[PDB]
């Protein structure tokens, strides 16, 4: 059966600046099966208020979500996103960078 | 708005 | 210039955990307006876009009663393609439909779609001509000649040159402050050292709608696509898209290099340096 990996891309809505709300984003785009696990993380730690977008797909047939949190970036916080499908022999953590 | 009709595969 | 209105429908089966999952979304232009959701509490088609919000019960009740019905079709097809397949009770199969229409500029009809793949690959698709269909293997092939038999596709084309349209001009012109906007991206560029010798050059493109964009970059007027690291345009979260484009330049050439950026929302292509 067709299995695609999701491509991941961790970014902030506005551009970061630090002691501003914002809001942190995972995208997660081009897999399939639908299935997949995916947490945002601060300082390593899974944050519980996350909610994402309605599952959609692209003409090509495979699945994107968004998923987003409020934050407000500091100097010294990181932030990442934690992926896992089927295509993934272990999850895929993706640091934020604030320029990507 | 959504069809009205849906056919079976 | 031209819209689209576009349905996309994914149903999963659950092995050993009861029904299928099932969720509808609908989409005018870039913008999402209705979701459905079989396992949310409301059991009935939401909104998702402030300009469809007070259309009123009759239209909530049609739509629900209407997406409740696509996912019983669904329901159903999961079992006859476990059939025509010879697959297992075991494993989960996913489902998906997508249909719509396309208007040009004067928005009448230019373009109709219907199509269904099974387990991420093509099944079924209307052609073009919204008359007949391409059948992508053996299994369907039986639902093309059940489906010829039927008429399905006389079906399918009244309610793409009909309803499809009508309603997509009705959203048009009900969500005219955000569907027939054009919001041209802010632009910028940022310069990090990899090393002394190297820097990365990064071409921003944000807050922009619709999400068509060309972000390029050139090296004395020459194309450099094969050196570009380009990101796939994604959503901001607030109806606004962003992308970037980025190139390394060994250090000193930063003049060299020009980034385009092409957009509805731009009078003119821009034309970037760092300098």
């Amino acid at each position: 059966m067709i299995q695609r990996t999701p491509k991941i891309q961790v970014y902030s809505r506005h551009p970061a600046e630090n002691g501003k709300s914002n809001f942190l984003n995972c995208y997660v785009s081009g897999f399939h099966p639908s299935d997949i696990e995916v947490d945002l993380l601060k300082n390593g730690e899974r944050i519980e208020k996350v909610e994402h977008s309605d599952l959609s797909f692209s003409k090509d047939w495979s699945f994107y979500l968004l998923y987003y949190t409020e934050f407000t970036p500091t100097e010294k916080d990181e932030y990442a996103c934690r992926v896992n499908h089927v295509t993934l022999s272990q999850p895929k953590i993706v640091k934020w960078d604030r320029d990507m | 708005k959504v069809a009205e009709i849906v056919h079976f595969l | 210039g031209s819209h689209s209105m576009r349905y996309f429908f994914t149903s999963v089966s659950r092995p050993g955990r009861g029904e299928p999952r099932f969720i509808a979304v609908g989409y005018v232009d870039d913008t999402q307006f209705v979701r459905f959701d079989s396992d949310a509490a409301s059991q009935r088609m939401e909104p998702r876009a402030p300009w469809i919000e007070q259309e009123g019960p009759e239209y909530w009740d049609g739509e629900t009663r209407k997406v409740k019905a696509h996912s019983q079709t669904h329901r159903v097809d999961l079992g006859t393609l476990r059939g025509y397949y010879n697959q297992s009770e075991a494993g989960s199969h996913t489902v998906q439909r997508m249909y719509g229409c396309d208007v040009g500029s004067d928005w009448r009809f230019l373009r109709g779609y219907h199509q269904y793949a099974y387990d991420g690959k093509d099944y079924i698709a209307l052609k073009e001509d919204l008359r007949s269909w391409t059948a992508a293997d053996m299994a369907a092939q039986t639902t093309k000649h059940k489906w010829e038999a039927a008429h399905v596709a006389e079906q399918l084309r009244a309610y793409l040159e009909g309803t499809c349209v009508e309603w997509l001009r009705r959203y048009l012109e009900n969500g005219k402050e955000t569907l027939q906007r054009t919001d041209a991206p802010k632009t910028h560029m940022t310069h990090h050292a990899v090393s002394d010798h190297e820097a990365t050059l990064r071409c921003w493109a944000l807050s922009f709608y619709p999400a068509e964009i060309t972000l390029t970059w050139q090296r004395d007027g020459e194309d450099q696509t094969q050196d570009t690291e380009l990101v796939e345009t994604r959503p901001a979260g607030d109806g606004t898209f962003q992308k970037w484009a980025a190139v390394v330049v060994p250090s000193g050439q930063e003049q060299r290099y020009t980034c385009h950026v092409q957009h509805e929302g731009l009078p003119k292509p821009l034309t970037l340096r760092w300098e």
